[PDB]
This record gives structure tokens, sequence and C-alpha cells, in this order.
RNA sequence: CGAGAGGUACUUUUCUUUUCUUUCUUCUUCGG
């Protein structure tokens, strides 16, 4: 339970939540996680017309 | 010590020859004989690689050889393999057009002992 | 028995075709091996002679 | 039985170098590189399926 | 479905094949197949979200 | 006598669990100690230093045995 | 001070490349000595294109002074190692901390160097 | 490793001795001081992790992430040994400050006297110096002829900390650089 | 106190250099 002022932090402040390790992922051959992440996260960004958007 | 002496095995038919069979032999005497290419491949595989004449290169030369010259005898060919021709020719050959290299044994010494006196 | 053990738990319990076995009944049926009846197979592995080689593919004319 | 037996040792030889692309073309910093070469978790195999192509799947039962 | 006319069906959708708790997943064709086996049978099971709309009339265990 | 000549970890894990015994019911410590509490540290120099009167009846399978000394045998 | 000064000119390039952000062993073959070189060069912070030439000083100290461990500050590639292989056409083996080095030359020309001691690699680009 | 599980749930249960008999011959006998031999293969029980694999791997392919002298004596505090000579004086001509290469802080955990050759990576160490590697694996994974059977080989009294230390300095380390997996290794292209 | 159910619990546990061949159409050797 690491506190907010030592996680690595983003340039807009944002801290993450849920660290997980990359050791995972080959093992467990899990590809789709990350594009669950990748289209979360273009969702909820916003643009600098939000219809038409890959949801 | 020697090698063996026995050939290959000869080819019987079960019918008689009927003039055409020895036309295909000498037609087929032409392609696959590789008769002039292995005393050239044993004579510069002896000159640049140490142990001449008792390394595996030399041995295999050496049967196929005594197979390429039953060819008149029997029906069964050479077949000089690849990764066998040396693609480089000592100094005592007449071959001016393949890239040649200038030999370090006694063949190149008895090829320059000529020219020694031809001077 | 325990260096055995330890290499009977981490194996591969799955075979790897039809006419092979998995790695773990391969070492289950070599150690009980004593059962002294079974399945009436009795396979046996013959070899080749010395002499035989003095011919040219000798080995496998001769196999 | 046989045939099939004679097949996938004829398919996982020639995959051999199916699996040599991802030198090529995958970089020398990618994760899964460094995690494989390393040899702390995972090899070119599971890269293959992640990034090229699955290839043989065969089951052992009839 | 649109240039060929010479299948005279169709499906409505290609995800309607598994359950309700195997179509509900994002990306389940580019998972591993013993990885998603996990999340549609155990690991939905034991999810802690919604319980009941009405928790007076419920006296359940836990 | 005439059977290793070294002592094994076996025996001197017995040893020493004997001596602490020992010293945790209050028994006369044969070495001299300088600031220590622990019975095992007591144990550990009384064995480095063979300062014990025991003695290791080293059983044989036959039936006989070979009665040895902590002083005649070695710690590495 | 300096036991071995020349002007090496490069030929060769292992990865032979602009970004690939490795090491880089180049192959440089010198003037009036005949000598060969292997040297494992930060491309990336030194820049080295193929047809330069540069000079190459090994000093086993630096304050020109004296006092075996006011310096030279007339090159820009300074760096340090140890030399642990002379097996022999001499060639030398210097790491410096994990680069090597494989200076190859005459034997007459690499004679005063001994065994596990500590020297430096001068450097310039002309 | 030893215990052959994971941090997965699952559980791992203990047992607490309370006569002094059982005790002594504990921490003598079945304690990890005494368990550095594997029985099965006569090599080294324990051995490096994943994360501690993958940072000793990064810091020596590399070659060419330079640190400086406050990165250095930063990650010196978990080392058990003292600091090397720097061996980069001047990496540019503007470089301003001595710089230190990713080999010399792998060779901070060996020993003085310690020697060890590697044919199949070109892995020289000599005189507790790691001169020499060149693309090459399995001389830090568990094998016959690993470091850590040779560190176990050398002194067998002092080997739990520098394991303990270079756990401590790889994680130190990949936490100052960063491992990731994004989309741009999926995509291999 | 015994039976019936569901659940945690084996995770990749062994692929090997990633540099392996297409610049091809080229003198058989000895003595009459
Ligand atoms: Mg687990």
């Amino acid at each position: 339970l690491e506190e907010q002022q030592n996680f690595p932090f983003t340039i807009q402040g944002i801290v993450p939540d849920i660290v997980i390790n990359p050791h995972a992922f080959p093992s467990r051959q899990t590809p789709g996680q990350l594009l669950e992440a990748a289209l979360s996260k273009g969702i909820a960004c916003p643009i600098q017309a939000y219809t038409k958007l890959t949801r | 010590p020697p090698m063996d002496y026995a050939g290959s095995r000869p080819r019987l038919m079960d019918h008689d020859v009927t003039l055409e069979e020895i036309h295909k032999f000498f037609v087929d005497y032409m392609i696959s004989d590789t008769l002039g290419v292995i005393s050239t491949a044993h004579l510069v595989h002896a000159d640049r690689d140490p142990e001449k004449a008792r390394s595996q290169k030399c041995l295999e030369l050496a049967n196929l050889h005594s197979r390429a010259v039953d060819f008149a005898k029997t029906g069964a060919p050479a077949e000089m393999p690849y990764a066998l021709k040396p693609r480089e020719f000592p100094d005592f050959l007449e071959r001016f057009e393949k890239p040649t290299y200038i030999s370090e044994s006694v063949f190149g010494k008895l090829y320059r002992a000529v020219k020694s006196s031809l001077a | 028995a325990c260096a055995l053990s330890e290499a009977a738990y981490s194996a591969l319990d799955q075979p790897i075709s039809l006419l092979e076995t998995s790695p773990l009944l391969n070492l289950k049926n070599v150690l009980e091996c004593g059962s002294k009846k079974g399945q009436r197979e009795q396979t046996m592995s013959l070899y080749l002679s010395e002499y035989l080689s003095k011919k040219k593919h000798g080995f496998e004319y001769g196999s | 039985a046989t045939l099939s037996e004679l097949a996938v040792s004829a398919f996982k030889d020639a995959y051999r170098d199916v699996q040599a692309l991802a030198y090529r073309y995958g970089d020398q910093s990618n994760s899964f590189l460094i995690m494989s070469k390393a040899g702390s978790k995972g090899n070119i195999g599971k890269l293959v399926q992640h990034s090229m192509c699955i290839g043989l799947q065969n089951s052992a039962v009839s | 479905l649109k240039e060929p006319k010479i299948y005279t069906h169709c499906e409505l959708d290609l995800s309607f094949l598994l359950g309700v708790s195997c179509a509900v997943v994002p990306f389940a064709n580019h998972d591993h197949g013993r990885r998603v086996l996990y999340q549609s049978q155990k690991h939905c099971q034991q999810a802690i979200g919604f319980s009941s709309t009405n928790p007076n009339i419920r006296c359940d265990t836990l | 006598r005439k059977t290793s000549k070294f002592m094994t970890k076996y025996e001197r894990a017995r040893i020493l669990g004997t001596r602490a015994l020992q010293i945790s019911m209050n028994a006369p410590v044969m070495v001299e100690l300088e600031g220590e509490t622990d019975p095992l540290e007591i144990a550990m120099k009384e064995l480095r230093q063979r300062k014990i009167p025991f003695t290791i009846r080293r059983y044989l399978p036959d039936g006989s045995f070979e009665e040895w000394g902590v002083d005649e045998l070695i710690v590495e | 001070i300096i036991m071995f000064e020349d002007i090496f000119v490069v030929d060769k390039l292992d990865p032979d490349g602009k970004k690939f952000d490795k090491v880089t062993r180049v192959e440089a073959r010198s003037h009036n000595l005949e000598m060969f070189m292997h040297l494992d060069v930060n491309t990336e912070v030194y820049p080295l294109a193929v047809g330069d030439k540069f000079t190459l000083a090994m000093a086993p100290t630096l304050n020109l002074d004296g006092t075996p461990d006011t310096l030279a500050d007339k090159y820009e590639y300074i760096m340090h190692g140890k030399l642990y292989k002379i097996s022999e056409k001499a060639e030398l083996y210097v790491s410096f901390g994990g680069l090597l080095m494989l200076l190859q030359g005459d034997p007459a020309h690499i004679s005063h160097f001994e065994l596990d001691q500590r020297l430096f690699l001068l450097m310039r680009k002309l | 490793l030893p215990f052959r599980g994971d941090f997965d749930g699952d559980c791992l249960h203990g047992y607490v001795p309370q006569s002094i008999q059982a005790k002594v011959e504990l921490d003598e006998l079945v304690a990890l001081d005494k368990q550095l031999i594997n029985r099965q293969n006569g090599r080294n029980l324990l051995s490096l992790g994943q994360d501690s694999l993958t940072a000793a791997y990064l810091v020596n392919v590399e070659k060419n992430c330079y640190l400086n002298r406050a990165q250095m004596q930063q990650l010196q505090m978990y080392c058990p040994f003292q600091l090397p000579p720097p061996a980069i004086i001047k990496a540019s001509p503007s470089s301003t400050e001595p710089q230190w290469t990713g080999m010399q802080l792998f060779g901070m955990l060996f020993p003085p006297g310690f020697d060890y050759t590697y044919p199949l990576n070109n892995v020289v160490v000599s005189n507790g110096e790691l001169l020499s590697f060149s693309e090459g694996s399995a001389w830090l994974r568990d094998g016959e002829g690993n470091f850590i059977e040779r560190l176990l080989k050398h002194d067998k009294g002092k080997v739990l900390d520098i394991i303990y230390s270079a756990q401590e300095m790889l994680s130190q380390w990949l936490l100052m650089r960063g491992l990731s997996v994004s989309l741009a290794d999926l995509y291999l292209s």
C-alpha cells in the first residue's frame, strides 16, 4: 500500500491506482487487457466532435 | 592402409537391348560426367588444406574418382556435390580467368623454379 | 526419493501424441516395472554386426 | 496416427524459421524480447503467438 | 453477407455463441483460451458487486 | 575409536541441544563467559573451545559401538 | 608520460547505422604503422562517421608531472581502463569498464605495456 | 523457488517449536544458511527472480546508458562493497562530469578475491571486476556454471546478503529506468 | 458426530545460436 506522493505521476498530475508487474503478460498470454485500457483511455480523454467514436 | 576395391552394384535388365538404350547411354554420358573436376578439386584441396591427402575432403574425392572411372563400365554417375568446389585456383595452373591465389605448397615452388630458369 | 518425487510433480501430465506418452507416465512405467506380467508385448531391440560396414551402404542393406 | 506424428515434427522444425522473424522486425527495446532473452518469463514462442501467428494447434486425443 | 448472395441464412451476431458471462468480456478472442475460462466461470461468481435493491426481505447467510 | 575422526553435524546439533538444555536448567558453565546470556552462545563457545565433558557412544550396525570424546573430535 | 601516439582513420562500423541506441565497434587502420584497432565508441554521444581521421594517445597518468595515482585537457574522449590480456603480431586487450579494445599491431611498437595495469585512453578528432 | 509457490492467494503454514532441543537443531540443519546446495543436482538452491534477472540483464546488455556520480552514490547505499574508479573521464567535448558504465555497477556485488569465467557469453571477471560481456544469457540464470554457484563455491559464508543487496540495487536501478509493456511491443513493427 | 455439494490450490515449467546452401556454363590424369 504505497502513498500517493511516492507513485510515478503523469504530467497532468494523474497518479496510477493499481500497479501490476509486466512479467504476468508473456506467461499468461493475455492481450486485450491493454487494448481495453487503450480503448477506455481514448473514451475518457477529451478531444481538442465526440460522435462516431469507437465505444 | 589401402582403400576399397569393389565398385557399385551392376544394373541388369529383365529384357534384351533394343538398340535404343545404347543411344540413351551415349547421350546421357555427356551429362552427369564430372570426371574432369575430381582430379582438379583434389589437387587444389591438397594445396589449400594442411594434412593433405588424409583429410575427409580428400577421401570423398578419392572415392568419387574411383566411382567416376567406372562410369564407362557400369551405369553409376559420380554426382560431384556442392560445397566441395574450391572456387580459387593455385599458382601452378593455366586458369588465368579464375580469381587465383599464390600457392604456398611444393607445387608453387616447382612452378616458380621454372620461371627462375626461363628468365 | 525426494529428488525423484520433485521431478515427478513438476512433469508434463499430458501426452505428446497418440504413439508416445506423457513424461509422467514414462517415469511411472520405468519406476513401476516389476509387475512381472501385462499386455504380452515383450519388445526387443536387435543390433548390427561390425563386419557389415565393409560394403557400400552395408548397414542399410543388412537392416 | 502415424501420418500426423510425422507431420507435427515436420511442422515444428519448419516453424523455427517462422519464429525467427521476431528478431528482424522487433526492436531491441521490446519488453517481450528483453524478458525472453533474459530468461525471466516467457520465450519467443509466446511472442510469435502474441504478434504474428498462433501456429500449430493439435491434440493428442482421438 | 453483402457481396455473395449464396447463403440464404445469416446470424444476428457472432458474439452470441457464448454464455451471458462470456459474451460480456471485452476482447475475448484476443486472450488465451485458458484465461477466459477462469474469468467467465470462477472470477465472475466471486467478484463482489451488486447484491440486491431490497436488503430487508433477504436474510441470506452471507 | 577408529571410525571417522570428525564430528558430524547430526551429532553436533544434538550435543549443542543437550548443552543448551543443561545451561537453561541453571548449570555451571565450564567456559568463562564475557557478557552473554543466551545458552546457545555459551554452548557454541564450549564446543569450539573443547571444554565439555560429553562422550559419544557411536553405535555400529553389527551390534558393537565405539565410545568417542568431544575433545578427541574436531569441528570445522 | 605518453607511451603511444598515432593518427588513426576508421574503415568500418559494426552496426553501421545512425540511431541504433547501442555501442559501435569501430575498425580503424592506422597510417605509417600498419596497426589494426577495435574500439566500442558511443556514437549517439560522440559521433564518428566513416572516413574521418582522429589522433589517439594512451598514457598511464593524466597530470603529466609524475604522481602515479594541470591535467591533460587537450582531448575530448578521455577514458580509463585496464589491460588484462597481452596474449599475442602482438595484440592488446583493454576493457574500459565494459567497453573492449583490441590494439593489434607490430610487436616492437607495443612493448612497454605491463600486465594488469591501469591506463587511460585519450582521443581527439583533429 | 524452494517453496515452489507464488503470491497468488497461496497460503503458507508454519510450525513454532516449543522445546530448546528442537530449537537448537532447527537453525543448524533446516535453516536457509544450511540449505544452500540444491540436493537434486548439486547446484545452488536460490537464484535470481524475474525483476532482478531482467534488471541484471538490462544493466549489462545496454552499455550506453551511463550513470553520473549522484546516481552511483545513491545506488552504492545498497551495495556491500566500495566504489570503483569511474572509467569514463570524458565521453563528450561538453561533458563536465565523469560518468559510470553499466557493467561497473553490477561489479560492486563481487568480492575482491572473486574470479569468474564463462566462455559461452565471454564473461571474464578478474579481481572483483566484470571486465567483458557480449550478448549472452544463462550465466545469471540457474545452470552448471552460473556466478551464484561459483560464489557459493568461493566462500559460502556471505552470499545471502550479496543476493539481498543485488535484489535491492537492481530494483532501485530498474525503478530509475522503468520497465513497461505497451502496444508497440505487441505490434512488433 | 458422520454423508452430499460448491470453492482456494500445478504458473510457461523447456523453443533453440536469430548468422545453415545458389556468384552461375566450364580443362580428367598418363604412354605410343
Ligand atoms: Mg498461485
